[PDB]
């Protein structure tokens, strides 16, 4: 699959909302080509801005 | 202060 693709926090948040508040980091990294640690990094920034409440 | 959107996140490791 694809590697080192970059997305914005807004794109990830929009994806999450559109995906019913669900994110499979493995699947997402595979399909959209974003590194797993980059997805984690973006989630942390969303969490620290109080924009998302992470579960499971 | 935004209302936090709930997100279930899996397969993080």
């Amino acid at each position: 699959h694809h590697h080192h693709h970059m997305i914005t926090e807004r794109e990830l948040l929009d994806y999450i909302v559109n995906n019913g508040g669900f994110l499979d980091i493995e699947h997402f990294s595979k399909v959209y080509g974003v590194e797993k640690q980059e997805v984690v990094k973006l989630l942390e920034a969303l969490k620290n801005k109080g924009l998302i409440a992470v579960e499971s | 202060i935004p209302l936090p959107i709930p997100v279930k996140v899996i397969n993080t490791l």
